[PDB]
């Protein structure tokens, strides 16, 4: 299932890589150590509300 | 819009609006970064100079939070043409820097098969702008957003009176009577994941305003990262 389960469990970019999961996130966004998670560099990272 | 609601404080930051010399809007955008914005190669020909404002709610004021940016380099696809509005997309470059604040922020673009499995097969996206909130009417001073679902391409083709062509795409309802209309051209279609917007679509036309059997007609950001990149460095 890999991309199809979940999206693979990625916050952003999922790619398929030799029958395994990759993820990757829109610039302004660095993958966390976990290779999952998306982290904004700095203020006002692109697609995110600005509710508080 | 027609129908939809009020974009609150914050809600929809990536918005932009085209504004000619008497200052009023006349179509929208989508902030990509501090010097760029999208928005619809058909809008160029509806204003000779004109000037981008970015956090915008309320036209009927300044909050202080608004900011006015004249555009240096215009970069409109060399295949649009209005017998087809085919390829009806442009890149403005800004003399100056955006400031993102509360209701300045860019969009997301997405990598293009991802988006095309994942963000397009979803549910629903976001349209948004300051167009006519009826079919016959005038542009509205408050910026406003609608949650429109996505169409089938067959059931898209089979509503239109005019080719659908591989670079457009259709989000609506077929009974329920809201969706964009004009003064809405250029403007965000996004949508949403995991909290990040990603900007999928440029409005770009529709026959008559959220009519029963008929949906807004989008420009589809994918069949463009490439060519929107390119424009994005020169
Ligand atoms: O785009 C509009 C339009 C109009 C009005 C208003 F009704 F206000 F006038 N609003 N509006 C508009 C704007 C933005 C969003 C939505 C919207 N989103 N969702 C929803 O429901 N509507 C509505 C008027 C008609 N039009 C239009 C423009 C262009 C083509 C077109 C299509 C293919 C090839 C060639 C052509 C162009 N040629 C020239 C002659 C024509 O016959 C064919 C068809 C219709």
């Amino acid at each position: 299932k890999l991309c199809s389960l979940d999206n693979g469990d990625c916050d952003q970019f999922c790619h398929e890589e030799q029958n395994s999961v990759v993820c990757s996130c829109a610039r302004g966004y660095t993958l966390a150590d976990n290779g999952k998670a998306c982290i904004p560099t700095g203020p006002y990272p692109c697609g995110k509300q600005t509710l508080e | 819009i027609v129908g939809g609601q009020e974009c609150k404080d914050g809600e929809c930051p990536w918005q932009a609006l085209l504004i000619n010399e008497e200052n009023e809007g006349f179509c929208g955008g989508t902030i990509l970064s501090e010097f760029y914005i999208l928005t619809a190669a058909h809008c160029l020909y509806q204003a000779k100079r004109f000037k981008v404002r970015v956090g915008d709610r309320n036209t009927e004021q300044e909050e202080g939070g608004e900011a006015v940016h004249e555009v240096e380099v215009v970069i409109k696809h060399n295949r649009f043409t209005k017998e087809t509005y085919d390829f009806d997309i442009a890149v403005l470059r800004l003399k100056t820097p955006i400031t993102f604040r509360m209701n300045v922020a860019p969009a997301c673009l997405p990598e293009r098969d991802w988006a095309e499995s994942t963000l397009m097969t979803q549910k629903t996206g976001i349209v948004s702008g300051f167009g006519r909130t009826h079919e016959k009417g005038r542009q509205s001073t408050r910026l406003k957003m609608l949650e429109v679902p996505y169409v089938d391409r067959n059931s898209c083709k089979l509503s239109s009176s005019f080719i659908i062509t591989q670079n457009m795409f259709c989000a609506g309802y077929d009974t329920k009577q809201e969706d964009a209309c004009q003064g809405d051209s250029g403007g965000p279609h996004v949508t949403r994941f995991k909290d990040t917007y990603f900007v999928t679509g440029i409005v770009s036309w529709g026959e008559g305003c959220a009519r029963k059997g008929k949906y807004g007609i989008y420009t589809k950001v994918t069949a463009f990262l490439k060519w929107i990149d390119r424009s994005m460095k020169t």
